[PDB]
């Protein structure tokens, strides 16, 4: 069995230099080339560069040539990728594969470095109540409103998994402030409103919150 | 700087199809070209390598050929697995590329969506700050052109979206839209629109609010 294992997620502050690893386990260390791929959030893979640690030769792309430095210690089977002047286009993926030369056979699972200023900040939870009183529209939409939070990620759940079918937790978007925000909402009956309790149940575990939001009719 | 084209940019096709992506390089690569699959929050899957050499534990309906600058993968008999995204790469010359990939992504009849707006809270008004949201639920396919209007005046930069991922029971997608203004902002007008533009539609849907009025 191969294996790649990288370091644990990184959050670094802007201008700051970080240091992400990749063990590998199960070949020859020094036979193969460890490269390593940047793909940011919702994009591709963009290739960084490549190092032989039999002997520490690297190869960069030049376009990182003056954000990534490879090292590597053959005696701990562990390849290094320091990047430096972190910002947010450095916010991405970073990924060690092993190459049986010029394909990428074993790949690592992955670090995530997110680059940001933005410090520890609960949810401001607020209700996306339903408005609407007629004989046409049958079902009410009507959910939750986390926002401004940071960091990743927000857990919720409808009257404590109660309600799971229609429920609709969308990705989280990242604001120009730097703070998480992403909103919860479930499809449900008219009829319902007026005897069934709707509740979102939202955690961040970061700021150690935990709150739950009775959302109603805004009669 | 070779440059890795691929084709089509989503696929979108239905269990036991034969699917074939196509992949151009800007170069020669001879067939320094290999296909990967991934999956959403997964690493990237080598499946074939040299142009054509199904990589050790590939499924058989996977496939690939090319050589020079012209590559396609294959997957005979698409399974419920088999949906992801794929990507092409050259390790021909420095520095090494990958395609924009390809999402193939899962068919049925076209639904245009559901749509609701959401006025901000007053609790949150209370902060000086109103968040409009509008949503656009379960709509078939993902292509939706969402507009923002303030006393029907195009809105521009003040609203973000995100959708979900293609549902895994009637293979829709769902859309979220938020408008953010300042309390004062938004008290400085009425009415409140979300024109909402999907396929699905013979005309562009509107859903508006106006402040105070129930």
């Amino acid at each position: 069995q191969v294996q790649l294992v990288q370091s644990g997620a990184e959050l670094k502050k802007p201008g700051s230099s970080v240091k992400v690893s990749c063990k590998a386990s199960g070949y020859i260390f020094t036979s193969s080339w460890i490269n390593w791929v940047k793909q940011a959030p919702g994009q591709g893979l963009e290739w960084i560069g490549r190092i032989d640690p039999s002997d520490g030769e690297v190869h960069y792309n030049q376009d990182f040539k003056d954000k990534a430095t490879l090292t590597v210690d053959k005696s701990t089977n562990t390849a290094y990728m320091e990047l430096s002047s972190l910002r947010s286009e450095d916010t991405a993926v970073y990924y060690c594969a092993r190459g049986f030369l010029p394909w990428f056979a074993d790949w690592g699972q992955g670090t995530l470095v997110t680059v940001s200023s933005a410090s520890t900040k609960g949810p401001s939870v607020f209700p996306l109540a339903p408005s609407s009183k007629s004989t046409s529209g049958g079902t009410a939409a009507l959910g939750c409103l986390v926002k401004d939070y940071f960091p990743e990620p927000v857990t919720v759940s409808w009257n404590s998994g109660a309600l799971t079918s229609g429920v609709h937790t969308f990705p989280a978007v990242l604001q120009s402030s730097g703070l998480y925000s992403l909103s919860s909402v479930v499809t449900v009956p008219s009829s319902s409103l007026g005897t069934q309790t709707y509740i979102c149940n939202v955690n961040h575990k970061p700021s150690n919150t935990k709150v739950d939001k009775k959302v109603e009719p805004k009669s | 700087d070779i440059q890795m084209t691929q084709s089509p940019s989503t696929l979108s096709a239905s269990v036991g199809d034969r699917v074939t992506i196509t992949c151009k390089a800007s170069e020669n690569v001879d067939t320094y070209v290999s296909w990967y699959q991934q999956k959403p929050g997964k690493a990237p899957k080598l499946l074939i390598y040299g142009a054509s050499n199904r990589y050790t534990g590939v499924p058989s309906r996977f496939s690939g050929s090319g050589s020079g600058t012209d590559f396609t993968l294959t997957i005979s008999s698409l399974q419920p697995d088999d949906f992801a995204t794929y990507y092409c790469g050259q390790s021909y010359n420095y520095p090494f590329t990958f395609g924009q990939g390809t999402k193939v992504e899962v068919k049925r009849t076209v639904a245009a969506p559901s749509v609701f707006i959401f006025p901000p809270s007053d609790e949150q008004l209370k902060s000086g700050t109103a968040s409009v949201v509008c949503l656009l639920n379960n709509f078939y396919p993902r292509e939706a052109k969402v507009q923002w209007k303030v006393d029907n005046a195009l809105q521009s930069g003040n609203s973000q979206e995100s959708v979900t991922e293609q549902d895994s029971k009637d293979s829709t997608y769902s859309l979220s839209s938020t408008l953010t203004l300042s309390k004062a902002d938004y008290e400085k007008h009425k009415v409140y629109a979300c024109e909402v533009t999907h396929q699905g539609l013979s005309s562009p849907v509107t859903k508006s609010f106006n402040r105070g009025e129930c």
